[PDB]
């Protein structure tokens, strides 16, 4: 069973992947008064698989580039993101990674390395500065996202996302904690390079040094990892802050649920994105060590004494 | 194990991915800013790396003393982030 | 104070962070609960509690724990 | 070691074969010591250079070790004095004779022979009066 | 040698029941058979070995058979819901069953007689009288080495004063 | 130590936790415990140079607890006759090694 | 330097060695070391010329791969007997690694290249913290474990220290490296009598302490790193010119002043001890770092060497003056002979 | 056991490697810090096959005061890189 | 697999021997990368979490990171073929050593609380807050100086 | 409601910690009663296989002290099957 359990878990997670770029390219086609793609196929169904095989047929320019390198980056970065969905606690979840936030938050770090590696291997200046500006944001946005989590973690208890369904059976943990939530929600905008946050591809202000060279297979690798992510960290939010209703008897409300708030929050950074310009790369940073990091370590503070003077430590089960 | 088995199918798919793509087809920065930052990156993960362990001190019978010393470590640290921005560094 | 007028209008962020610096810094130190949290961590059952030779002049819990004397956490329950 | 010890074990003036060729690796292993400090530092221009180094080193050492040996030895024999310290001497007279030679200097013999003989005879005067080199702390 | 006891004296009856029927009884079992455990304890701490209790631990497991004996003969159908509820459950938490529990735990105290016991009551030190000699020596501690003995008296100016080279003193 | 500023101040900062034996967290005892003990309150009064003598059974001991190599060797050696036994037949695990048992 | 920095860096060099010395926990004695590690640093290029970067990259390499093996010394005891602190059952090689480490921080004998170079780099002043208060740290490491280190290595250390700062001093001329040189030899008197009288070595310390700090104060009066500058003492200051021939002729073992006293009685323990060979080879080559000191005597007392007109200029100014503490510790130092018994 | 001969060995292996540079003080740097995490590696590994909870602290301590240490040896690096451009080593031979 | 720890202690000898070797600083980095990776792994084996993780989010994580980054500065200039040839040497004669005491997973997890309820790794270092409270503020007061000189020495 | 949630869920916490402090004793025999049996029982394999080997005593404490020494679990498991062992050693990382 377990492989079963396997090919369900990345599949469906793979085939839904494929659905958002669609379901992306037609949220910003409505907002600006377009239909969006659906003449390939039925209301566009078919858009998705048809440029991955035009994409995987194209030729793999090898640029005249470290070789490995090159070509490890795009791996590690898919790896990274199907392994992160390994430990989520969606009910049941596949492998109860008793320190599964730690694990969440190892992973999203290892994701660096191939933007890093990838411009240094390209070869190019454009990706050169592409990958210098990239791990300086992803790094800083990791400081307060790591913080961030350590706030819930102290109210819940444990660092395994199992224990969360526990903790929010009476309240989301945005009613406490929301302004952590919305520090978590722009730090996961940043993360997964996103519009306000995407200075990594700006296209227009240096052409996306990540993948500047990279093309046909390469580029789909990265891309698919990056809408994954984009799916994941959202996933995330929805049971960190978001927490959907649960129940032993019925654990699929929890899915269906999980679904409804992991699909809104997925929708807004697709809105986040058509409707902002992108911020600098000095504001960006600066936003992080000079607007967010002070907020997000006294609020750290807030929460280590809030258990204690209300007498709220939790279980450790 | 159970892990284990998860993660090289992880890799498998990718590494068969990037295959398909290769042989299917067949028809001076100056960053001195920024490594400022870069060093404080540092300092802050360390000091981060000694408040995880908190969500196990929170249940120190030494209640008291955990607070003392959690919020020695994050207001120090917050000083020092400060001192950069009084002393102007990291601007 | 006007500064600190402004300084909540413009850089309103730091007022704030400081602020929450602080009353972190107080609410522990005046709580009717501060002291429940060493008491309710310390009580948690984690190691079993080795039982004691019943020598003589034992005031403490008789044989069953069900027995009165003893410690209670009352004070627990109706929390 | 058991062998280096070897030397003392058996009577002087005796068994000069053990004797030189233990006085050689000694002054051999010396040499390599000394090349390879010669070498670490004040580095050469070519590898094959310093092995050459290397190899000068090691032998001058080993001559000057074998030399003290022999000398030593048989001018105990041939004196038939096996604990006369002055042997040493002569054996230390010659080994600083083979140094200055590989120097291609006559001066330095002359301080070779003094001092180097000079110093093997106290050694030899050290093992007869039981001197104790790097003793334990007895206080 | 090693005097590993034999099979023949460590082969007794076994509970052998789920883990989770005994989470259910759990509490009633902290109650009805702390005696002879507690005493056991005893043994097992003071006394390091376990060779040195073996036989307590036949008692201990004695005292719950029918403690189960009991419980299969009255009450029995109350037991098996609770049980099989309580196992459900992956953590075998004890508040997804509570309807179940109630039934269960009032029906015995209405036969058995037995109370749940309240919060707590159960974690606070027991005492037990084990007629077993409190142990000495434990871990054969054999023999201690005796203190360097004590220079005595009381000081008296330096004998001749500082003794070092020419200084009077 | 070359300064005791903490046996003079009373302060022990540095001394609670330098061997095995010492409180550990919870009360939860560490292995080895059985013998440093009894290899230090023997050397307690007995400088070392007759700490290192006479109290040579309590460290001995202690030496084998923890590094635990006469076991490792005995059995290693166990495990070689052994596999000679089966070289020439004459042994087998029983079901001794593989069968059912008590909870 | 803003003045807090000033006071965090001085605290951390002083809480440097305080740590080490007054730690059981060998641990806290390591991380002792390494905050005097990191605290030296900053100070060393303050004038951040491009000899001081060269300067701090080596001595904070030397130091850190040394920390690195101490710290090994401890982790391996930590396996062969539960306790993190030497033993007298620990083994021989994991002593010997702490001896090589930690005469690799306090630069004693084939380790001894770092420091000269690294006292060159350096102004006067951080010379002097980088000579004595740093040695206090590892020194205190090793009298502390001298019951179990080996005589005979310490012994190998020692004579080597003597001979390589002698002969190195002998053709220096720059005066830091001469005190650098300096350094290196009294460092090794000291580490020859440690495994037997580790009191001793407290006074071969004091003593160099009370000799080199007076007379690096001296050396910057008129800051002269060249002996032809401290040569013109003469013009620039006359009065020093008395005591700075006697501290440097205690400095090296003369008779009446107090430098003879540390010789003297390590000479007198090692006798007892019965190394009556290692003792006098050792007060030989003693007597070649008097030849160097008593050529700068030459130099700058007893023979009046050429100055510059421009000199009557630096004259005419009032001389900011030496601090009170070269006269209390230039007199305790070049005479307090008389008083030796109590001393030790 | 021998997992840790290895690891002591590994630690060797790194300590030639400080001990003999190669034109690049960022590998040093880089090497260095190869000990650090075998040291880290070794003392976590007896502390918990020792069950010795109470030094664990140590494990930590050691990364802590590592991770500072290299923090300094860049920023020598980074200096050195500023006024020679370049951290090749030779550069460094100016206190000759 | 027993031999599984045996593995994982040569693959992290392997990735110092190339650390040792001396790559190109970015190699170098990947190198320890790699081994801090086995290392967490070793340490995990053992049972200790917390502390695997750690060398994780922080080796694995900035502290090659940052080196990365560095190296990206000062690192310019790319025979690691033939350094990848001497590391096959290594591997081999590592191996052959191996092969040595050949001619001439028994014992780990040495020993265990089958029950227990509150033992398990960084529950040791959370005394850190308490009965271990000199460790963390010295090393509370080592960052709070490293700030200090790295300013003024970057300064 | 986070203070009185977790503060009913620390209540939950305290009765199944006690929950297993009663049923404990009833574990504490039933592993050592078991335990003893593993090394008896090897002790059986113990008197067959050195007895040929000379100068062999059946057994002997690596130590000197006759105190109760608890088993490794090598010892417990190593003579017997590899799985055994190696569930032992690696059956908890493995989540179950
Ligand atoms: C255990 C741990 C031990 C640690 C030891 C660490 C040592 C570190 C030394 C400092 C660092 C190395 C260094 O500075 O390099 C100096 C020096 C640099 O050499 P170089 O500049 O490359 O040589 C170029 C020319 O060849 C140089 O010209 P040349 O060699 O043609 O002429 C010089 C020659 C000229 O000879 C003389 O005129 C003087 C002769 C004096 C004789 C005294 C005899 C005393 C006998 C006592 C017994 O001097 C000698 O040969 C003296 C020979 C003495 C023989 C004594 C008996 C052996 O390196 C060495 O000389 C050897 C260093 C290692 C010595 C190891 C121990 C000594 C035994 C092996 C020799
Ligand atoms: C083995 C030992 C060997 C010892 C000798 C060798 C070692 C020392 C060598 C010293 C010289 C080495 C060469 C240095 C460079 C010489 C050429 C140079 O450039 O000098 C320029 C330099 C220019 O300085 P200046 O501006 O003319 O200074 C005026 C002087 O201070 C003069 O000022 P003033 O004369 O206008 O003022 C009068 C004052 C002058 O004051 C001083 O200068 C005192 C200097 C003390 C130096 C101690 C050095 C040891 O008289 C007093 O000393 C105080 C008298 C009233 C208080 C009496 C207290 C009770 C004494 C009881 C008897 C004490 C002895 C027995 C012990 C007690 C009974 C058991 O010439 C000097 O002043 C030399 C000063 C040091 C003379 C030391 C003579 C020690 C004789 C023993
Ligand atoms: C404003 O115009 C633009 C858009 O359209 C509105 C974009 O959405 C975007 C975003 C990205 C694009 C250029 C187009 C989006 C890409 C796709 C249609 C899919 C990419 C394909 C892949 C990497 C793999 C697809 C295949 C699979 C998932 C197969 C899985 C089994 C940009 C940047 C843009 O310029
Ligand atoms: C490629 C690199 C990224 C690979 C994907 C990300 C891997 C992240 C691994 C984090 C460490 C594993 C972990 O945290 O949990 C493992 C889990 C034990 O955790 P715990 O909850 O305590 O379970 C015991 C109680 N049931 O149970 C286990 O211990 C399972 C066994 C350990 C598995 C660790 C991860 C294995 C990764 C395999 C691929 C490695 C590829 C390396 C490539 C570089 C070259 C070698
Ligand atoms: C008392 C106990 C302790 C608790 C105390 C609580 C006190 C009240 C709460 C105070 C803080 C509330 C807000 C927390 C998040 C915002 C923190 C912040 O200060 O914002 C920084 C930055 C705006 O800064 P800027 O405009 O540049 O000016 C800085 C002036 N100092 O922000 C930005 O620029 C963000 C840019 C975002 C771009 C994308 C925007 C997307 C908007 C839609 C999504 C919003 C988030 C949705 C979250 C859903 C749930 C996860
Ligand atoms: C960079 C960062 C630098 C940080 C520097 C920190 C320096 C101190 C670090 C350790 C501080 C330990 C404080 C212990 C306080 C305590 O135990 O409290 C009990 C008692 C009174 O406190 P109480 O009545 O509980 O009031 C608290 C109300 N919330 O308090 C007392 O009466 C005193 C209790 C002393 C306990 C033993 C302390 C021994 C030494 C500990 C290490 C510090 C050594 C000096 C530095």
């Amino acid at each position: 069973m377990f492989f079963i359990n396997i090919l369900t878990l990345l599949v469906p997670i793979l085939i839904a992947m494929a659905f958002l770029t669609l379901v992306e390219r037609k949220i910003l086609g409505y907002m600006q008064l377009r239909k969006g793609p659906n003449i390939v196929g039925p209301y566009g169904i078919l858009q998705p698989f048809a440029d991955a095989m035009k994409l995987f047929m194209k030729e793999p320019m090898r640029p005249l580039t470290s070789m490995s390198l090159f070509i490890i980056a795009p791996t590690l970065s898919l790896t990274l993101a199907l392994s992160l969905w390994v430990p989520l606690p969606m009910p049941h979840p596949l492998i109860n990674l008793n320190l599964g936030i730690l694990f969440i938050l190892a992973t999203s770090s290892l994701s660096v390395y191939s933007i890093l590696w990838s411009g240094w291997a390209s070869n190019s200046k454009y990706s050169l500065f592409g990958a210098l500006r990239a791990v300086a944001q992803t790094i800083s946005y990791e400081v307060t996202m790591a913080i961030i989590l350590l706030s819930v973690l102290l109210m819940n208890g444990s660092y395994s996302l199992q224990t969360l369904i526990t903790t929010q059976e009476h309240m989301w943990l945005l009613l406490p904690a929301w302004p952590m939530a919305m520090m978590w929600f722009i730090s996961t905008l940043a993360e997964t390079n996103r519009a306000p946050f995407d200075l990594t591809e700006g296209e227009s202000e240096l052409v996306s040094g990540f993948n500047v060279e990279y093309a046909a297979g390469p580029f789909a690798l990265f891309f698919m990892a990056e809408y994954t992510n984009i799916i994941l960290m959202n996933a995330l939010t929805t049971i960190i802050f978001l927490g959907p209703l649960y129940y032993i008897n019925l654990p699929e409300l929890y899915s269906t649920n999980f679904m409804m708030e992991a699909l809104l929050l997925s929708s807004t950074f697709l809105w986040i994105r058509a409707s902002y310009p992108r911020f600098r790369y000095d504001q960006l940073m600066h936003l992080l060590w000079k607007n967010f990091l002070p907020l997000t370590l006294a609020l750290c503070m807030w929460h280590i004494s809030l258990p204690i003077f209300t007498a709220g430590v939790p279980p450790y089960m | 194990m159970n892990l284990y088995t998860v993660i090289f199918i992880n890799i498998l798919l990718s590494l068969t991915l990037i295959l398909v793509a290769f042989w299917l087809p067949q028809m001076l920065p100056f960053s001195m800013k920024f490594f400022l930052v870069a060093i404080t990156f540092l300092l802050f993960d360390l000091e981060i790396a000694l408040l995880l362990p908190l969500p196990w001190a929170i249940q120190t019978i030494k209640t008291s003393t955990m607070m003392i010393m959690a919020f020695i470590l994050v207001t120090i640290l917050s000083l020092g982030l400060a001192y950069e921005w009084t002393q102007k560094g990291l601007e | 104070s006007a500064f600190l007028k402004n300084a909540w209008a413009k850089e309103p962020v730091l007022v704030v962070s400081f602020s929450v610096w602080g009353l972190a810094i107080i609410m522990p130190m005046i709580s009717p609960y501060t002291k429940y949290a060493s008491m309710i961590n310390k009580a948690t059952p984690y190691n079993y509690p080795v039982p004691v030779r019943d020598d003589g002049n034992m005031p403490d819990v008789p044989s069953h724990p069900q027995d009165p004397l003893g410690p209670s956490l009352d004070w627990l329950k109706n929390l | 070691k058991r062998f280096f010890e070897s030397y003392h074990e058996v009577p002087d003036g005796t068994q000069c074969h053990r004797k030189t060729y233990i006085t050689t690796a000694l002054g051999g292993i010396c040499g390599i010591i000394g090349s390879a400090y010669s070498v670490s530092l004040n580095p050469a221009d070519s590898t094959l250079e310093a092995v050459a180094r290397v190899g000068r080193y090691t032998f001058t050492a080993a001559a000057i070790g074998a030399m003290f040996g022999l000398t030593t030895c048989v001018s105990a024999q041939v004196r038939e004095k096996p604990d006369d310290p002055l042997n040493y001497f002569i054996g230390g007279c010659a080994g600083g004779l083979t140094l200055g030679a590989r120097t291609h200097s006559y001066g330095t013999a002359a301080m070779g022979c003094v001092y180097m003989g000079t110093a093997a005879a106290l050694f030899k005067i050290g093992k007869l009066e039981g001197w104790e080199l790097f003793p334990t702390p007895k206080v | 040698i090693v005097e590993l006891p034999t099979l023949e004296e460590l082969k007794v009856e076994e509970v052998k029941v789920s883990s989770a029927v005994l989470k259910a009884a759990a509490h009633h079992y902290g109650a009805q058979c702390d005696k002879t455990n507690k005493e056991f304890m005893l043994c097992r701490w003071e006394e390091k070995d376990p060779r040195r209790c073996l036989k307590e631990g036949k008692l201990v497991n004695g005292c719950a058979l029918n403690f189960f004996r009991q419980i299969k003969s009255h009450c029995a159908e109350p037991f098996t819901e609770y049980w099989t509820c309580l196992d459900y459950s992956n953590m075998q938490l004890f508040r997804h069953c509570r309807q179940q529990q109630a039934k269960f735990d009032q029906c015995v105290l209405d036969k058995l007689g037995w109370v749940r016991p309240d919060l707590g009551q159960l974690s606070k030190v027991t005492k037990v009288k084990t007629d077993r000699p409190l142990p000495e020596n434990p871990y054969h501690s054999r023999a201690r080495p005796e203190p360097n003995p004590v220079i005595e008296g009381d000081l008296k100016p330096a004998k001749h004063g500082t003794r070092f080279f020419f200084w009077t003193v | 130590p070359f300064l005791d500023i903490q046996k003079k101040l009373g302060i022990s900062l540095d001394r609670h936790f330098m061997f095995l034996s010492a409180e550990q967290p919870y009360k939860n005892a560490a292995r080895c415990h059985a013998f440093e003990k009894e290899w230090i309150e023997c050397a307690h009064g007995i400088g070392g140079t007759r700490a290192k003598k006479e109290c040579k059974i309590e460290f001995d001991d202690f030496e084998e607890c923890l590094l635990r190599y006469k076991t490792m060797r005995r059995m290693h050696d166990i495990k070689k006759q052994r596999e000679k036994l089966m070289k020439e037949g004459k042994y087998t695990p029983p079901p001794h090694h593989s069968g059912r048992e008590e909870p | 330097m803003n003045p807090i920095t000033l006071a965090i860096i001085y605290f951390t060099i002083f809480l440097g060695p305080v740590i080490t010395m007054s730690s059981t926990n060998l641990m806290l004695m390591w991380v002792g070391l390494e905050f005097s590690l990191l605290a030296i640093i900053p100070m060393l290029i303050n004038k951040k010329n491009p000899r001081s970067t060269e300067a701090a990259t080596k001595y904070f390499v030397t130091q850190a791969t040394a920390s690195m093996i101490i710290l090994l010394a401890i982790v391996l005891n930590y396996k062969q007997l539960g306790t993190w602190m030497f033993q007298q059952q620990t083994n021989g090689l994991i002593l010997n690694m702490t001896l090589m480490a930690l005469s690799m921080k306090l630069g004693l004998a084939p380790f001894h290249f770092w420091l000269p170079e690294v006292t060159q780099g350096i102004p006067l002043h951080m010379g002097l913290i980088l000579l004595t208060w740093q040695k206090i740290a590892p020194l205190s490491i090793l009298i502390q474990i001298y019951p179990l280190l080996n005589s005979t290595i310490i012994l190998m250390l020692a004579i080597t220290s003597i001979f390589m700062g002698a002969w190195g001093g002998l053709n220096q001329t720059q005066m830091r490296k001469i005190m650098a040189y300096s350094s290196i030899a009294h460092m090794g008197w000291m580490l020859a009598i440690l495994p037997y009288n580790p009191s001793l070595t407290l006074l071969n310390l004091m003593i160099y302490i009370i000799l080199t700090a007076p007379m690096f104060m001296a050396l910057m009066l008129n800051n002269s790193m060249t002996i032809n500058s401290i040569s013109l003492l003469w013009n620039k200051t006359p009065a020093m010119l008395t005591m700075i021939s006697l501290m440097l002729l205690s400095l090296g073992g003369l008779p009446p002043l107090t430098g003879f006293l540390p010789k003297w009685i390590i000479i007198t323990e090692l006798m007892k001890n019965n190394c009556l060979i290692m003792a006098t080879l050792m007060a030989m080559m003693a007597l070649l770092n008097l030849f160097f000191y008593t050529r700068l005597i030459y130099s700058t007392s007893l023979t009046m060497f050429p100055t510059n007109n421009n000199s009557k200029m630096m004259t005419h100014q009032t001389k900011t003056k030496p601090n009170l503490m070269f006269s209390t510790l230039a007199i305790m130092s070049t005479m307090t002979l008389p008083l030796a018994p109590q001393l030790i | 056991p021998s997992t840790f001969f290895n690891l002591t060995m590994a630690f060797s292996l790194s300590l030639l490697g400080t001990l003999m540079f190669r034109s690049h003080l960022m590998s040093t740097l880089l090497c260095l810090e190869g000990m650090v995490l075998s040291l880290f590696i070794m003392t976590s590994v007896t502390s918990l096959n020792s069950n010795s909870m109470s030094s664990m602290p140590i494990p930590i301590t050691i990364l802590v005061f590592a991770a500072c240490e290299a923090a300094v040896g860049l920023a020598l690096l980074v200096k050195v890189s500023n006024t020679y451009g370049t951290d090749y080593v030779q550069n460094l031979n100016l206190l000759q | 697999m027993n031999n599984y720890i045996f593995v994982l202690s040569s693959l992290f000898l392997v990735g110092c021997l190339g650390l040792a070797l001396k790559p190109s600083p970015i190699y170098g980095g990947l190198g320890l990368i790699v081994s801090g990776f086995v290392g967490c792994l070793m340490v995990l084996g053992f049972g200790g979490s917390f502390l695997g993780l750690m060398v994780f989010l922080i080796y694995l994580g900035g502290m090659l990171v940052v080196f990365g980054y560095t190296t990206a500065m000062a690192t310019e200039e790319y025979s690691n073929w033939l350094i990848l040839g001497f590391l096959v040497l290594g591997v081999i004669m590592e191996v052959f050593l191996i092969c040595v005491l050949n001619y001439y997973g028994d014992w780990l997890m040495y020993e265990v609380d089958d029950v227990g309820v509150m033992l398990e790794g960084g529950i040791g270092v959370a005394a850190m807050y308490s009965c271990a409270t000199w460790m963390m503020v010295v090393a509370g007061w080592s960052l709070f100086a490293g700030i200090f000189i790295i300013i003024e020495i970057t300064r | 409601r986070m203070m009185r949630w977790n503060q009913e869920r620390r209540r939950l916490l305290i009765e199944d910690l006690e929950a297993r402090i009663a049923l404990m004793p009833l574990f504490q025999a039933e592993k050592d009663r078991r335990t003893l049996q593993i090394l008896r029982e090897n002790l059986e394999e113990e008197a067959i296989i050195m007895k040929d080997v000379p100068n062999w005593k059946v057994g002997e404490s690596v130590f000197h002290t006759t105190r109760w020494v608890p088993p490794l679990i090598g010892e417990m498991y190593g003579l017997r099957t590899k799985e055994e062992m190696s569930n032992a050693n690696f059956g908890f990382t493995w989540y179950t």
